[PDB]
RNA sequence: CGAGGGCGCACCACCGGCCCGUCUCGCCCGCCGCGCCGGGGAGGUGGAGCACGAGCGCACGUGUUAGGACCCGAAAGAUGG
RNA sequence: CGACCUGGGUAUAGGGGCGAAAGACUAAUCGAACCAUCUAGUAGCUGGUUCCCUCCGAAGUUUCCCUCAGGAUAGCUGGC
RNA sequence: CUCAACCUAUUCUCAAACUUUAAAUGGGUAAGAAGCCCGGCUCGCUGGCGUGGAGCCGGGCGUGGAAUGCGAGUGCCUAGUGGGCCACUUUUGGUAAGCAGAACUGGCGCUGCGGGAUGAACCGAACGCCGGGUUAAGGCGCCCGAUGCCGACGCUCAUCA
RNA sequence: AGUUUGACUGGGGCGGUACACCUGUCAAACGGUAACGCAGGUGUCCUAAGGCGAGCUCAGGGAGGACAGAAACCUCCCGUGGAGCAGAAGGGCAAAAGCUCGCUUGAUCUUGAUUUUCAGUACGAAUACAGACCGUGAAAGCGGGGCCUCACGAUCCUUCUGACCUUUUGGGUUUUAAGCAGGAGGUGUCAGAAAAGUUACCACAGGGAUAACUGGCUUGUGGCGGCCAAGCGUUCAUAGCGACGUCGCUUUUUGAUCCUUCGAUGUCGGCUCUUCCUAUCAUUGUGAAGCAGAAUUCACCAAGCGUUGGAUUGUUCACCCA
RNA sequence: GUCUACGGCCAUACCACCCUGAACGCGCCCGAUCUCGUCUGAUCUCGGAAGCUAAGCAGGGUCGGGCCUGGUUAGUACUUGGAUGGGAGACCGCCUGGGAAUACCGGGUGCUGUAGGCUU
């Protein structure tokens, strides 16, 4: 007998996409080969993002992509996102962008192309930059989800600002005892 | 079954040492406590204001806030299987500077200066402190004296 | 019993609901029947507008 | 306990210390038209008997004395409620105690 | 290959900033209604907030709950015969 | 030979009847008959709960509860 | 003259709720790059002062400032459980208990296997299906594997060994 | 008619509160740590016993002084606190925190942070700040209750106080009502139902988580022995006894416990019948004596054999007759 | 070599008794008009400078008490971890590490900071 613990032997991580999308599986095959047969760590990151779930591949708005592309030294670089690129109607000027995405919204696609931009899929990105040279790997806001407002410390604990689960919002719904000093306590 | 009183079981802990009662010496009030320095929480019983709780006596923390008479200390407390950093206000009577941090700062000043001097004259010197090494070989001289022969003594009944 | 975080739910199923349940399996048949009546009414008022006044 | 009938304490209306006139607070009379009383009377009417609990397990023997402070400044008659600790015997402006006096034989 | 240097995703810690409530202080501004009118500032603090959206619909799984509610089981209570 | 025994006909029906009184009797059922229904009544309690292999793997402790054969809560577990 | 009280210096014996003194085991912290050292700037706080303190901005320092071992950090959802029991040691009540109640670690519960004839908890050791070798604790007259050693030195006779 | 008739608990009931709190101890030198563990305490009290400042020194003892004495008052000396600080205890405290005076109301109005219990929820209590308005002192400062560790209470409802505040439903005025913020009226089963019994006429779901009867552990108590030998025995410790002590054994007493049994192990006594034990009443063989004989007593090997008939009582026991 | 004022550590500094003290100083001392307090100019407050180191104070002394620090007590008491060690138990021994406290016997009896004086 040996003195070890076996509760952490099996690392919990995606070794493949749980999706049955045959097109996603094809470009997983392409980037499984690229990650193995190159020393590019860019291919390793892209490959493991391809396995990720939809909640782990948040959409990237056009405004956020433009703002990251506008940073110094990123001219003539390809914006790579492993997910959906989304139109942001809050912006009025779209510059010229070279973009690779898993998926682009129709309105966002029209805006990028009309501004002289270029849109690539991940198969075309492999031919353009097999090692991912001259690319900016972007990601949508991972915690930009309603669930994360409810996560954290319990709402009925001091110094916790987490949203409780309520069927309705109003003066009659969970605004009394434990929420104000007049009604017992507040914390 | 035990009471939850704040000072239960502090009969001897907060009592003064023998023949050291009375007026608190004033050097304990003249000590300077900056932010980020390490202080030991004693908890003398002569001053009843700003006393630490019994679970912080003999604990060491880091000062994060300084007031007119007290300091704010971040001190680790273990509650069941979790250690969480408590923040407590303690009057300066119940704290004193920790010499563990003072000795290490002295060593850093020696280390940094010793490195500087070594570069100026050239050769390499040891900075890290090593654990007590095994004793080296040596000669023990008899000096013309035969070592005294010891013998266990017979037993006889004391009292 | 409550279990961890959740929404305080108040279902209105304390009133013997299973004896008053309205299924909609006749919805496709109802749409057909009204459409026959619409077509029959339009034929009856032959030149008059089908929708009415 | 004993408290004087007058004291100089803070007045929120004046924003400063002013002499105050100290009296004991009593609970006022029930309105009968308070919303809870109206709801209670509607609930009690008809059949069903007593519809709300009746305490009948008194344990306390004292009440927290509430002092009604009135600012004496005639422009400002603002009143405040001060609560002191529980006491069995409360007196308002009684005879002050002396020290070096013979206790009446 | 590469010492160094640069732009830095997401995310984390922290410091600022903005919106609503409420306190403290204080000085200005607006006019078809000069008012018991309207607006603005600084400093704390309360909010399930903002700070270049992530949601909606459908399906599946797990968990909790109301329903006969995993299955079988009272002593009883009521209505009408 | 009696407050005697007995047939038949009548009357009293369920929280009601009837009782020389035993809570007796009221269709083998009586300290509240029988039948159908509400009703698959409720049960923190007892009993049961149906194929295989692989991997991980506990707790009987904290706090609160008309709480002490039960829950909530933290802890310990697994999965992602 | 004697016996007392009292005082003084001694003397016998003690304390879970006494103590001058005071362990072992034990609890906290530190052993650097978030550090050190140079300059400078901001403040409505502080102020004899270019003060004090805090914050901010640049620059230079790597011998990475004990040993040993190990890859870490972080989030969501969550079942079962919430009758325990036993052993060494510490330990409370009790005459005591296979009694009742705590502390610490391990175990049984959830665990098979070798040994203790037998046995939840002892001793050894933890387990996929097998071959060879060797052991642990325990054993080697026979049951029953192994002393069928020319084993060593003594002790002991029991008519309940 | 409907309903209720707490909980803990070496079974339940009765008794207690170990049900909300506080001190010392248990507790094994951080902290935490249980038993209907030990010793106690709490539901109050205080316009001062709160807050400042000043000035003093306390308990006790010695020596003196009219009435005066063991204690009345005055004086000196010693006095580490051996006093006092409201109360239980512990800690703390001397030109203090104690005593006496003087002036006072910081026991006032506010927002957050933190500690304690802890889930790191609440209440309660507490600590350090910050913003007002004050008190005291010459001032530094100290004070937002009591030297510290306890002295206390949610939602709903009611009551009072505050904003020339909000709403009061088509608009306006005024009552009224509702609201916002802060106190109070209380839940002591103290995180907070509104609650009397009885059942042997009883019922159901369960429980060997839990009593009554056997068994098991234990052996205080009961019973039976041993060691020492101060004494008893005219005399003489030990023929026969055995005080003060002390070591055991037994499970035919009674307790202690609750491990097995609550989908059931038929619960006293007697009758009948068998067997077993020996700690032997008799009988066989013996040793001892305060054994002359007779009788009796102590002890050994020893359970082969026997140990009865009756009155009263259900009795086991008991007592008497023979 | 000392002192005064303010101190830090707070007896190696305290307590009892004895001896010495030059110069400044600190005191004792004289007085009560003013300031201020008293039953009392005793204390406190104020105004002084005849006298005195008697006292405080400083230094020294005592087979002094205390205190401080060593030795002994003693590798003893106690103790972490270990054993299919001993013993009926009570307890005890050993292995592996740590390790006290009285009595008894020695040594010591304030160091020092800032500012200002005296000491031929
Ligand atoms: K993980
Ligand atoms: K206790
Ligand atoms: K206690
Ligand atoms: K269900
Ligand atoms: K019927
Ligand atoms: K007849
Ligand atoms: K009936
Ligand atoms: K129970
Ligand atoms: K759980
Ligand atoms: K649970
Ligand atoms: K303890
Ligand atoms: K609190
Ligand atoms: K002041
Ligand atoms: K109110
Ligand atoms: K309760
Ligand atoms: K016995
Ligand atoms: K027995
Ligand atoms: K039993
Ligand atoms: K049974
Ligand atoms: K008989
Ligand atoms: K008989
Ligand atoms: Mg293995
Ligand atoms: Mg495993
Ligand atoms: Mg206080
Ligand atoms: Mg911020
Ligand atoms: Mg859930
Ligand atoms: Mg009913
Ligand atoms: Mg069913
Ligand atoms: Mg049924
Ligand atoms: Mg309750
Ligand atoms: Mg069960
Ligand atoms: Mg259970
Ligand atoms: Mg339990
Ligand atoms: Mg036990
Ligand atoms: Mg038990
Ligand atoms: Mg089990
Ligand atoms: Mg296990
Ligand atoms: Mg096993
Ligand atoms: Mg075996
Ligand atoms: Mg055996
Ligand atoms: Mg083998
Ligand atoms: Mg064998
Ligand atoms: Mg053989
Ligand atoms: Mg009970
Ligand atoms: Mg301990
Ligand atoms: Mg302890
Ligand atoms: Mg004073
Ligand atoms: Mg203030
Ligand atoms: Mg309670
Ligand atoms: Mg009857
Ligand atoms: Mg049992
Ligand atoms: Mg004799
Ligand atoms: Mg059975
Ligand atoms: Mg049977
Ligand atoms: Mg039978
Ligand atoms: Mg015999
Ligand atoms: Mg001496
Ligand atoms: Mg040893
Ligand atoms: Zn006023």
């Amino acid at each position: 007998g040996v003195d070890i613990r076996h509760n952490k032997d099996r690392k919990v991580r995606r070794k493949e996409p749980k999706s049955q999308d045959i097109y996603l599986r094809l470009l997983v095959k392409l980037y499984r080969f690229l990650a193995r047969r190159t020393n590019s760590t860019f291919n390793q990151v892209v490959l493991k993002r391809l396995f990720m779930s939809r909640t782990n591949r948040p959409p990237l708005s056009l405004s956020r992509m433009i703002r990251k592309m506008k940073l110094p030294g990123r001219e003539n670089k390809t914006a790579v996102v492993v997910g959906t690129i989304t139109d942001d109607v809050r912006v009025q000027e779209v510059p010229k962008l070279k973009v690779c995405a898993l998926r682009v919204t129709s309105r966002a696609r029209s805006r990028i192309l009309r501004a002289g931009g270029k849109i690539l899929t991940f198969d075309q990105l492999a031919l353009d930059s097999p090692k991912g040279c001259g690319t900016v790997l972007l990601s949508g806001p991972r915690k930009g989800r309603e669930v994360y407002r409810h996560f954290g410390k319990a709402p009925g604990t001091p110094h916790s600002h987490t949203k409780p689960y309520v069927r309705s919002k109003g003066r009659k719904f969970e605004r009394a005892r434990g929420r104000r000093a007049s009604r017992g306590y507040k914390n | 079954t035990n009471t939850k009183g704040k000072r239960r079981g502090t009969r001897y802990m907060f009592s003064r040492p023998f023949r050291k009662h009375g007026v608190v010496p004033l050097a304990t009030y003249m000590r300077i406590y900056k932010k980020g320095d390490i202080v030991d929480i004693k908890g003398m019983g002569t001053v009843q204001k700003g006393m630490p709780h019994k679970c912080y006596h003999g604990k060491t923390g880091r000062v994060y806030n300084v007031t007119q008479h007290a300091v704010g200390i971040v001190v680790n407390k273990q509650v069941k299987g979790k250690i969480l950093a408590k923040r407590i206000n303690v009057r300066i009577e119940h704290i004193k500077h920790s010499k563990s941090r003072d000795s290490f700062l002295k060593r850093v000043k020696e280390n940094d200066q010793k490195k500087k001097e070594a570069k100026e004259k050239g050769t390499w010197v040891q900075l890290k402190r090593q654990p007590a090494p095994p004793r080296e070989a040596h000669f023990v001289r008899t000096n013309g004296k035969e070592p005294e022969l010891l013998e266990p003594i017979p037993y006889e009944f004391m009292a | 019993a409550p279990s961890r975080n959740g929404m305080v739910l108040k279902p209105h199923f304390h009133k013997d609901w299973q004896r008053r349940v309205a299924t909609w399996f006749n919805q496709p048949a109802r749409k057909i029947r009204r459409r026959k009546a619409r077509q029959a009414k339009a034929r009856r008022i032959a030149p008059r507008p089908a929708s009415g006044p | 306990v004993n408290v004087p009938k007058t004291r100089r304490t803070f007045c929120k209306k004046c924003g400063k210390h002013q002499p105050h006139k100290v009296t004991q607070y009593k609970k006022g009379k029930d309105s009968l038209y308070a919303q809870g009383k109206r709801r209670y009377d509607r609930k009690q009417s008809g059949y069903g008997g007593q519809t709300k609990p009746i305490f009948r397990k008194k344990a306390k023997t004292t009440k927290k004395i509430v002092l009604r402070l009135e600012c004496v400044e005639p422009n400002c008659r603002s009143k405040r409620m001060l609560a002191i600790k529980r006491c069995k015997h409360f007196e308002l402006g009684g005879d002050k105690k002396r020290k070096g006096q013979v206790i009446q034989f």
